[PDB]
């Protein structure tokens, strides 16, 4: 019970902000988000301007 | 008080009001707001306590200054028209003066620090119809000149109204102090919409006025001032639980009771005279409005807090209290939602 | 019943609800020019009663 | 006439001010109320002898009994202050903050 | 917004021009709701006086759905007669400002072009 | 839609006129007949949409999340029955009370034609579940649980009444059918894109998104089982028919507007499958599995693809049917036990050999075996989104894999394993909760056999 | 007024003095007689808007 | 991410947001003298809105 | 000082920047000086010497965040050599945030400060660029 109630409901009544965990906080929640943003941006303006172009050949994909 | 002076103060508290409504002078609309401040002193100072006195002389020095801007300017639009209407080119300034004195009247913030401090220290079917029949007649007086009062300083009354009422609703426990800060978001609600539609101030001081009554009348069973003193009434009336729950969700404009149809159309008519930025904060306000009475659910029905020794006695004796108009009202005041069409016009 | 019953239930409410849409837009193009210009009878606002004017001679004649 | 009027409506501007701005008296502050009683009385009295509107000519009595009224009801509750604190000064009502 | 209208008589609930309305068919939602609601005022007021919820006052639910529906009826009707002379007004002033609202030449889907915006 | 609201309507006095001793049978058997009642709905023979009135509609959408709250209320019922034994009769009657109000409002929401009435319904069914959750619930958090759940949804909520305001105020009528034929583009405007995301963020709450989704797992933990139920079979569910209702008028610019959120959705449902690997507690497992799950219908909604949309819709019914399935096999564990612990009881695969495979059936359809509409949805909604973009097959992968793990690592320690001896009070087994997991499980077999019921709109 | 009783009645409580050339004591016009009836008669029947 | 940062930015901020600006809000003495200066002070700044916006 | 007000969108984004930042401070100033008149006016001080002191302090600390605001937005949209978009007046929201932080002395209040005036700047800055009407008149 003391396990369980340390894991779950103790760790927001014993946190206090830091530089690091702050720090920690910003680039685990939004790193990935930029990383995976500019991954998928960047490859579906690849994709529209290769579309627009005419250099791209969808030559059976009807199931989209 | 004996029936003779029951009577006499009773029948000018219904008259002022009545005169303000009826007449066409603004004289006479001044008198009859004397007639109500005067007929209601003395059943706010009936109790005899130092908190009854306190209570009564910051209501009496409040409406006193408010009365006096009030004449102030119907004087003045007096000396300027000839008449005794503002008509349609009266001066902004005396607009804005009646506006100033008659938020003043009515106790919506930047002028509301009165309401819960009078609130606060009378009975409570004295802060009934303090807060439910005191207000009809400034309304009245404003929604008989509402093409020609300015809508910035109405928005931004509004919006300060009902910011400080949500406020503070959310802070104190005491309940005549949660039902002033109510009334301010409330009234904050009316005075937004006043200057586009009048009809939909009407309604929403019928349905403030009908889901507001029957609750004091819930407080007055048992007397009960404080969160800790409803909440304990699992015990002695467990059959009202369900009401003031419904009542208090109805209050905080949940759908789909019918306390949610007067901040839908209001949001509805003032998004039609584009202000969106208003009707959101309004919105928001009104979340918080929900928050403190979903706090009160909490304490009061969904919970369960622990009781005396004595409420075995409460419950052996038997009582007469709550008459027919209660359920009435509650009914009129939470299932009611379908007849919208009906109720608004 | 079968597939016609539906498709012109359908069609019915379809022009209830378009007739209902086009009258909302004229309500409010109605409301705003009334209040605009208020020449129909919707926001009359008041104005003094013409009935209690004296029209009789009077002491001063110069009036 | 304009000139007596800005100065009337400079004096109830003046009475107003000091009925907001309070001091120790409650009493003074009754007092500063029936200034702007007065005020209202003559500028109403002036405005219906330069207009020449005998129908209007009640208002001014009526005005002066109903704040007169008005004013009898506040030295009621005033006695009733004195009576509960001993004095009358309105910082002794100040227990219904909580 | 109404109330400036011509032929306005004061305070009629009901004025003789209404009574060109369609009154309500009495057994219709808005009546049969009103009922309801008399019904459960009736047996709300019951549990909160602590009597039997369903067998005690049959008399005082009756006078509850009575009071209910009549009021709810003289109600509808007023407000019945307040959306029609509404609309009358509207299609009034309508027709009296033919310059202000014209019929607009509504064209088809073979000249207009719509932007596609492609999915993909 | 009037002869299945109507007599759910009739369910209500019957409960309260019904005897003491004989309410939960009449109640229980009712609503199955409601449900067969209920299935009237798939008589769908031609590609006209069943309009049955001005007020209500029927959809190759809305039919199965009809079916499937008409399906529930029989099952939370029957779930319910054990844990209000020592109850009153006042309190037991207010209970089923309370899920027939949810019941009926759940289908008028979905059967509504006019989004001001969805909104209205949107509310009135969120008020029930405050009051299960708060006023049944066990442990002292579920007051704060019934406020983050309320607040989250209504915070979320208020914005789309004003965009559902000002869309009345431009179109006319708001009219699911006349606005999706009459709509119009919208000029990529800052105004337009604020309205688009006043009417997107209510349903996002709801679902919830990745970074909102706090209140759905101390919801699920507080609530009862019945509330877990209905919150994990047809809450996040009627967000997800919000977006597909709304989304139709919002062309074009959710192309570029819905970037942020299938990130968010991505992103999410791999922390979230992670934390389903290191949580301590089984019934916050079931919980942000369910949060990762309705991140991939996120995903597939703002992707926008014919295929998302049909996966979309395979993966709400599935989901739903198999979240209630786990929600009650733990709650059957948690009436055994009296703790929700994730490691306290380990090896009830001896003890309980018949809730044991329900358990490994439950799980099997949560780590989308094939060929379950489970993994039809997700499959499909893995080829929408690499149609979209290639490089999601990555945070496919991960989320699958670290899913096949969170399954597997729950059956594996509440089953598996050498049997806790010391727990001495585990009664065999229920009729009741046996017949609880086989009603979950079969109508599962059954869209699995015929998978064109629940296609949706598209397909 | 917000309720027109004395309109539904007919009497006339307090109309008959609202202006100053409604009725005098003793038929002693106040000033600006003339212009004030001829502002009331051209504002009479035509509302606030049309009248300013 | 759950137990610690998205649970100290959107909720127990709010709440923390409007539990201080209820106490600011909430802090009056009671006194009718500074509730009146109050009162004046949103008289003059009425009135110094009507003269600037005409 | 309505004209000092219009005055103020005379001109667009990134020219006449210390004139903007002059306009902002003094915006900022006047709404210090009424929410110090209101703060010493519901809670007064023990003397007037504080009274005075603490007038002075939030009257400084709202010209600090006015005048960081109109800097901020200023000289992004001026580098950035794009007037007419929110991000720059979300980035002055935010330099404001952060001085109301400094002068509170709370990395807390400051980022709050940061989002909400951010987003309040944002969406002052999309109502001018497409016409919103914070007080409208009635039309209806
Ligand atoms: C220019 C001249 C001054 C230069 C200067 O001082 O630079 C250092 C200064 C930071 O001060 P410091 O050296 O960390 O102070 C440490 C204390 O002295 C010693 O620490 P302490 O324990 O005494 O202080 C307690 C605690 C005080 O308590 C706090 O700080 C509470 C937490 C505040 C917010 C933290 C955000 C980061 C975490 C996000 C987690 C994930 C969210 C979900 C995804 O302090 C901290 O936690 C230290 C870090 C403070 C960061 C403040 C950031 C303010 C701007 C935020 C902008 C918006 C961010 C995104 C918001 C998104 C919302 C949806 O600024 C920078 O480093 C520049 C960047 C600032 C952020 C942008
Ligand atoms: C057993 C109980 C019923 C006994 C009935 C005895 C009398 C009888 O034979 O009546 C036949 C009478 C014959 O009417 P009809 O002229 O043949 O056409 C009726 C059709 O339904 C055609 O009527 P309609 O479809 O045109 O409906 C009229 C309209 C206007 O009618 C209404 O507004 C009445 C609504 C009643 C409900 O209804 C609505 O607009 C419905 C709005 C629904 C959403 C409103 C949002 C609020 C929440 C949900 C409704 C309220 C429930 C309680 C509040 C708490 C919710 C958690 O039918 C009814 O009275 C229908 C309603 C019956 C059930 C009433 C409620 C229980
Ligand atoms: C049926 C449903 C509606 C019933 C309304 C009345 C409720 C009531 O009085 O229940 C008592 C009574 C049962 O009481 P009992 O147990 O026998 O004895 C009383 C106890 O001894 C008393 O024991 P106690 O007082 O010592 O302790 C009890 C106390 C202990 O306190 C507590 O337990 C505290 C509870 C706290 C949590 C609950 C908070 C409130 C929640 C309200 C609902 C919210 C969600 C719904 C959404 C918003 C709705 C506004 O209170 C309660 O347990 C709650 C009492 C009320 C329960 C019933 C609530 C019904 C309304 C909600 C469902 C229906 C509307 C929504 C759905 C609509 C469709 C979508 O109920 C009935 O008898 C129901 C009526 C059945 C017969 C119907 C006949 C119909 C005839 C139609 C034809 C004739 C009329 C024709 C009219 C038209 C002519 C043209
Ligand atoms: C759960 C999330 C809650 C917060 C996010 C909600 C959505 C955010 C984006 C939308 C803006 C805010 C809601 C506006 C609703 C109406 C939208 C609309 O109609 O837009 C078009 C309208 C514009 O109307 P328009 O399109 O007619 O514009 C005029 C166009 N011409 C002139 C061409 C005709 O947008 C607005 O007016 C938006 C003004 C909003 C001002 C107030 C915002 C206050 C803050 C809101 C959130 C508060 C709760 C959260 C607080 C923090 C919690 C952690
Ligand atoms: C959007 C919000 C952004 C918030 C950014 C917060 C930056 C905080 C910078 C900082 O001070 O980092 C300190 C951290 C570790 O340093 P310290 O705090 O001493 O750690 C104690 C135990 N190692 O230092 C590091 O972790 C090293 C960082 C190197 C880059
Ligand atoms: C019991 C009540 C019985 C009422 C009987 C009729 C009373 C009456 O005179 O009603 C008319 C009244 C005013 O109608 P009208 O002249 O249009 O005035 C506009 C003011 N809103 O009409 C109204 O006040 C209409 C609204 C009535 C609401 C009644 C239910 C609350
Ligand atoms: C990635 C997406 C990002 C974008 C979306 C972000 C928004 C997501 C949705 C919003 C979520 C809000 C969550 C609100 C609930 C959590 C707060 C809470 O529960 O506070 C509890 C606390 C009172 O607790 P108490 O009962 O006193 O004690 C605990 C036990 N005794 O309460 C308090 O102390 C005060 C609580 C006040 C009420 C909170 C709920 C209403 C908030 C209204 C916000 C209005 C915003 C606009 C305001 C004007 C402009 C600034
Ligand atoms: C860029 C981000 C600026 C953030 C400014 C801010 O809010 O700082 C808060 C901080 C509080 O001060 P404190 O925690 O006492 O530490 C003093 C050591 N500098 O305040 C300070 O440290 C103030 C430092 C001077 C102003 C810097 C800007
Ligand atoms: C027109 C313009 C209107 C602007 C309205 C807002 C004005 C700025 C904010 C004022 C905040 C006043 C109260 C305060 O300081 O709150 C900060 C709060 C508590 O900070 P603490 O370190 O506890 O300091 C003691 C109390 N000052 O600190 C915290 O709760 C720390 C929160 C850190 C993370 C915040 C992230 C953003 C939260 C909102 C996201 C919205 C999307």
């Amino acid at each position: 019970i003391r396990w369980t109630y340390a894991r779950s409901a103790n760790i927001y009544p014993n946190f206090r902000p830091t530089p690091k965990n702050s720090l920690l906080g910003a680039v685990a929640g939004f790193g990935p988000l930029i990383f995976w943003y500019y991954v998928f941006k960047t490859d579906r303006d690849r994709k529209e301007r290769l579309i627009q172009e005419g250099k791209l050949d969808r030559k059976f994909n009807i199931s989209y | 008080m004996n029936p003779i002076t029951l009577a006499i103060i009773y029948f000018t508290i219904f008259l002022g009001p009545v005169i303000t409504m009826s007449s066409t002078n603004l004289m006479l609309m001044w008198v009859g707001l004397e007639f109500s401040l005067l007929a209601i002193i003395p059943m706010l100072i009936n109790k005899k306590n130092p908190r009854s006195t306190e209570a009564a002389t910051k209501y009496f020095v409040t409406q006193a200054t408010a009365s006096m801007i009030i004449l102030l300017a119907i004087v003045l639009n007096y000396k300027q028209l000839g008449t005794w209407m503002f008509q349609q080119q009266t001066n902004g300034l005396i607009l804005n003066m009646t506006l100033m004195a008659l938020s003043m009247k009515l106790g919506l913030a930047p002028f509301h620090f009165w309401l819960p401090e009078v609130t606060q220290g009378i009975p409570l079917h004295m802060g009934l119809i303090l807060l439910t029949w005191q207000k009809i007649a400034p309304l009245s007086i404003l929604i008989q000149i509402y093409p020609l009062l300015n809508s910035t300083i109405i928005l931004m009354l509004a919006i300060t109204s009902i910011f400080m009422g949500a406020w503070g609703g959310l802070n104190q426990t005491q309940m005549r102090k949660i039902m002033a800060y109510s009334s301010i978001a409330h009234m904050g609600w009316m005075l937004a919409i006043l200057p586009y539609n009048p009809s939909l101030t009407l309604l929403n001081l019928m349905i403030y006025i009908i889901l507001t009554a029957p609750m004091f009348m819930a407080l007055m069973l048992n007397n009960s001032m404080t969160i800790n003193s409803i909440s304990l009434l699992w015990n002695k009336t467990p059959a009202m639980l369900t009401m003031i729950s419904l009542m208090l969700l109805s209050l905080g404009g949940l759908p789909p009771l019918t306390g949610f149809l007067p901040k839908w159309i209001i949001i509805t008519e003032l998004m039609k005279n584009n202000c969106l930025i208003m009707a959101t904060l309004m919105a928001m306000m009104a979340l918080l409005n929900l928050f403190f009475y979903t706090r009160l659910i909490y304490s009061t029905s969904l919970t369960m807090f622990p009781t005396n020794n004595n409420s075995k006695m409460m419950t052996h004796q038997t009582k007469t209290k709550p008459n027919l108009m209660f359920s009435t009202l509650a009914i009129m005041s939470t299932m009611t939602l379908p007849l919208a069409p009906q109720l608004i016009t | 019943d079968g597939p016609e019953k539906n498709y012109e239930k359908t069609l019915a409410i379809l022009q209830i609800e378009s007739e209902k849409a086009e009258l909302r837009l004229k309500e409010q193009e109605v409301r705003r020019l009334m209040r605009a210009r208020g020449d129909g009878p919707w926001y009359q606002f008041p104005t003094p009663e013409k009935e209690f004017i004296d029209h009789s001679p009077k002491a001063t004649p110069d009036n | 006439m304009p000139s007596t009027f800005f100065n009337l409506t400079m004096a109830f501007s003046l009475s107003l001010l000091g009925t907001l701005m309070f001091r120790s008296h409650l009493m003074s502050t009754l007092l500063c109320l029936e200034g702007m009683v007065l005020s209202l009385f003559i500028m109403t009295s002036v405005t219906s002898l330069n207009s020449n509107s005998m129908s209007s000519m009640p208002i001014p009595i009526t005005i002066l009994v109903f704040a007169a009224c008005e004013a009898a009801v506040g030295l009621a509750l005033l006695v009733k202050v004195s009576n509960t604190y001993g004095t009358d000064y309105v910082q002794n009502l100040n227990l219904l903050q909580c | 917004m109404m109330n400036g209208r011509p032929g306005h008589e004061p305070l009629k609930f009901l004025p003789d021009e209404a009574r060109s309305l369609p009154p309500p068919k009495l057994n219709d939602p808005r009546l049969v709701y009103m009922g309801l609601l008399g019904y459960c005022t009736g047996l709300m007021d019951n549990m909160l006086r602590m009597r039997p919820v369903m067998r005690a006052g049959l008399h005082r639910q009756l006078l509850f759905v009575t009071s209910f529906v009549f009021a709810g009826y003289f109600y509808l009707k007023r407000q019945n007669y307040l959306y029609a002379v509404k609309d009358h007004d509207m299609f009034g002033y309508i027709k009296l400002h033919p310059e202000d609202f014209p019929e607009k030449e509504k064209k088809t889907y073979a000249e207009i072009l719509e932007p596609f915006h492609p999915v993909r | 839609m009037l002869k299945i609201i109507l007599p759910s309507l009739m369910l209500l006095p019957l409960t309260w006129l019904s005897s003491p001793k004989k309410t939960w049978t009449n109640v229980t058997s009712y609503s199955f007949l409601i449900s067969l009642t209920s299935l009237t709905l798939l008589w769908q023979t031609d590609e006209n949409y069943k309009n049955f009135s001005n007020m209500f509609s029927s959809d190759p959408l809305s039919t199965p999340l009809i079916i499937l709250t008409a399906w529930l209320l029989p099952l939370m019922l029957m779930a319910s029955q054990n844990h209000l034994k020592k109850d009153n009769n006042v309190l037991q009657k207010l209970y089923i009370s309370m899920l027939i109000s949810l019941q009926i409002l759940l289908i008028m929401t979905f059967s509504a034609t006019e989004l001001i009435m969805f909104y209205i319904l949107f509310e009135a069914t969120l008020i029930p579940t405050l009051i299960i959750i708060t006023r049944w619930g066990n442990q002292t958090e579920r007051l704060n649980a019934g406020i983050y759940f309320l607040f989250y949804t209504l915070i979320g909520s208020i914005p789309l009444l004003i965009a559902l305001i000002l869309i009345q105020n431009h179109v006319g009528t708001l009219n699911l059918m006349i606005l999706s034929f009459t709509t119009h583009t919208l000029d990529a405007s800052w105004s337009n894109n604020l309205l688009w995301l006043a009417c997107m963020m209510a349903f996002l709450i709801k679902m919830p998104l990745y970074g909102v989704h706090l209140w759905l797992p101390k919801a699920h933990v507080e609530a009862p089982i019945a509330g877990s139920m209905i919150l994990a079979a047809i809450l996040l569910k009627l967000g997800s028919y919000g977006m597909i209702r709304i989304s139709i008028i919002l062309d074009p610019l959710t192309k570029y507007m819905a970037y942020p959120f299938i990130l968010l959705s991505l992103w999410g449902m791999i922390m979230t499958s992670s934390i389903c690997l290191r949580q301590t507690d089984l019934k916050s497992l079931i919980a942000y599995s369910s949060v990762s799950h309705m991140a991939l219908v996120i995903a597939s909604i703002m992707i926008q693809t014919p295929w998302s949309f049909m996966g979309a819709t395979m993966l709400m019914i599935a989901h739903g049917l198999t979240s209630s399935l786990l929600f009650c096999l733990a709650n059957s564990n948690y009436e055994r036990i009296h703790s929700r612990t994730m490691i306290m009881a380990r090896g009830l695969q001896m003890v309980f050999p018949l809730m044991a495979t329900w358990w490994l059936m439950a799980s099997l359809a949560n780590l989308a075996l094939p060929p379950s509409i489970n993994l039809m949805g997700e499959l499909f909604i893995t080829m929408s989104l690499f149609s979209w973009s290639n490089f999601t097959i990555i945070l496919m992968g991960i989320n699958i894999i670290i899913t096949g793990m969170y399954s597997m690592y729950m059956i594996i320690t509440t089953q598996r394993g050498k049997l806790t001896n010391h727990m001495i009070n585990l009664q065999p087994s229920h009729t009741r909760e046996l017949t609880l997991m086989a009603l979950h499980m079969i109508p599962l077999i059954l869209l699995t056999t015929s998978p064109k019921l629940i296609t949706g709109l598209t397909m | 007024p917000f309720l027109d009783i004395q309109k539904k009645l007919g009497i006339s409580l307090d109309r008959h003095f609202m202006f100053l050339s409604a009725e005098q004591p003793y038929k002693n016009a106040a000033r600006c007689h003339a212009f004030e009836k001829e502002w009331i008669e051209c504002a009479h029947g035509i509302g606030g808007t049309r009248a300013k | 991410l759950d137990l610690i940062w998205l649970e100290k930015t959107i909720p127990k901020s709010t709440s923390t947001l409007h539990t201080n600006m209820t106490t600011l809000t909430t802090n009056q003495k009671g006194l009718i003298k500074l509730y009146f200066m109050s009162f004046l002070i949103n008289i003059i700044l009425i009135i110094i809105l009507y003269s600037i916006n005409l | 000082v309505k004209r000092f007000f219009e005055s103020y969108h005379e001109v667009p984004d990134g020219t006449q920047c210390h004139r903007k930042t002059y306009i902002t401070t003094a915006l900022g100033g006047i709404c210090g000086i009424i929410g110090s008149a209101y703060s010493v006016s519901l809670n007064p001080a023990d003397s007037t010497l504080e009274a005075v002191a603490r007038v002075g302090r939030y009257t400084f600390t709202a010209a600090a965040i006015g005048a960081m605001f109109g800097l901020t937005t200023c000289v992004s949209a001026q580098v950035r050599e794009k007037p007419d978009d929110p991000l720059n007046y979300f980035i002055g929201g935010c330099a404001g945030g952060l001085t109301l932080g400094a002068r509170t002395h709370s990395y807390g209040t400051a980022a709050m400060g940061c989002v909400y005036m951010g987003t309040a700047a944002a969406l002052f800055k999309i109502g001018k660029l497409e016409g919103w009407e914070l007080f409208p008149t009635p039309k209806v």
